[PDB]
């Protein structure tokens, strides 16, 4: 029941820098009889299985880049990233295989921070089909932007939202918008608008329309 | 060249039973010792079971008695039988193969099969097409489907970039899930674009063709 | 009146 601890919780890096990972252990994964550290690192690109990065706390798994190095021993281990790319935007985990149960840490999310981008919007009325079943939901779409720090908006009695994890390609985020409503209550008003408020958007960015039925 | 494919996940009500199946190809199957790992909804990874080169089984305490791990070297398959599922066990399930002819190190990984345990009822999804001079965008909406997951593709998967599929959102046992896709105005509706969606274990498979809304009142 | 797809 060895307890793994990874710190810090969040992070922020930019392409080219160095990255230091910290795996704290509740026991020694080093065995005097073979002088071996029973520890392994992982990288899990979002939406996929993890890949085995480092094992025996130091040895690179075949196909692992040279810009990854494993060090440390015993109870306090360290993952080395020489040059951080954007193909390394993910989470990272450490595990032990000394004894059972096999244990993982709390992970560490590196949120890259490259450049403030411009959020592309696109507003969408309910479909000529959703209204026909009962209900309606406008949608507006934020796409290809940084930072993740932008909220968006006048009666707001029940919406839903959804963010993408950062794109591994252009270091962006993206946002959904489930402006759900009653079908007939959607006719009680005419003018329908979303609006964003970015870090570079003092004067907000808007997309709007009027109810196509008036 | 080392492929691990999980099978048979989905939904069970509490106290139920599920037998997962990991099908391996591309190596001497009996030479390595395999295992299973799950990932909590809070994205936390938990070890589950391991089975040695000689069938010595090893389980984490939270699943002892309920879960039984079993390998059949003949057909290159590994099983995790999960009886009496607790609400905790809702997670994504990976099989792993040993790193080398050695212990249970998680060298290679399957893609993961999801096991959801509410009591709630299997419901197929609805699909509602978001139809609306530089570049136009259109979307696809999936209001109300359970259990998770579903697979949204654009033009039978032929549409690569410009897609920003969003994580599902459960509210009242019905997951809501959108997706955005962008092309030059010269593209749509010049070339047909269809939302393709599959919901497993409801055995449904839906394709909703994106058409312009058309001016018809009365 | 499908007010203008886009």
């Amino acid at each position: 029941d060895i307890v793994m601890s990874q710190s810090p919780s969040s992070l922020a890096v930019s392409v080219g820098e160095k990255v230091t990972m910290s795996c704290k252990s509740s026991q020694s994964l080093l065995y005097r009889g073979n002088q071996m550290n029973y520890l392994a690192w992982y990288q899990q690109k979002p939406g996929q299985s993890p890949k085995l990065l480092i094992y025996w706390a130091s040895t690179r798994e075949s196909g692992v880049p040279d810009r990854f190095t494993g060090s440390g021993s015993g109870t306090e281990f360290t993952l080395t990233i020489s040059s951080v790319k954007a193909e390394d935007l993910t989470v990272y985990y450490c595990q032990q295989y000394y004894t059972y149960p096999r244990t993982f840490g709390g992970g560490t999310k590196l949120e890259i921070k490259r450049a403030d981008a411009a959020p592309t919007v696109s507003i969408f009325p309910p479909s000529s089909e959703q209204l026909t079943s009962g209900g309606a939901s406008v949608v507006c779409f934020l796409n290809n932007f940084y930072p993740k720090d932008i909220n968006v908006k006048e009666r707001q009695n029940g919406v839903l939202n959804s963010w993408t994890d950062q794109d591994s390609k252009d270091s962006t985020y993206s946002m959904s918008s489930t402006l759900t409503l009653t079908k007939d209550e959607y006719e009680r008003h005419n003018s329908y608008t979303c609006e964003a408020t970015h870090k570079t958007s003092t004067s907000p960015i808007v997309k709007s329309f009027n109810r196509g039925e008036c | 060249e080392v492929q691990l494919q999980e099978s048979g996940g989905g939904l069970v009500k509490p106290g139920g039973s599920l037998k997962l199946s990991c099908a391996a190809s591309g190596f001497t199957f009996s030479t390595y010792a395999m295992s299973w790992v799950r990932q909590t909804p809070e994205k936390r990874l938990e070890w589950v079971a391991s089975i040695s080169t000689g069938d010595n089984t090893y389980y984490t305490d939270s699943v002892r008695g309920r879960f039984t791990i079993s390998r059949d070297n003949a057909r290159n398959i590994l099983y995790l039988q999960m009886s009496s599922l607790r609400s905790e066990d809702t997670a994504m399930y990976f099989c792993t193969r040993g790193r080398g002819d050695r212990g249970d190190l998680f060298g290679y990984w399957g893609q993961g099969t999801l096991v959801t345990v509410s009591s709630a009822k299997t419901t197929a999804p609805s699909v509602y097409p978001l139809a609306p001079g530089s570049s136009v965008t259109l979307g696809c909406l999936v209001k109300g489907y359970f259990p998770e997951p579903v697979t949204l593709t654009w033009n039978s998967g032929s549409l690569s970039s410009g897609v920003h599929t969003f994580p599902a959102v459960l509210q009242s046992d019905l997951y809501t899930l959108s997706s955005s896709v962008t092309v030059t105005s010269s593209t749509w509706p010049s070339q047909s674009i269809t939302c393709n969606v599959a919901h497993p274990a409801s055995s449904t498979k839906v394709d909703k063709k994106i058409e312009p809304r058309g001016p018809t009142i009365k | 009146p499908i007010y203008d797809i886009n």
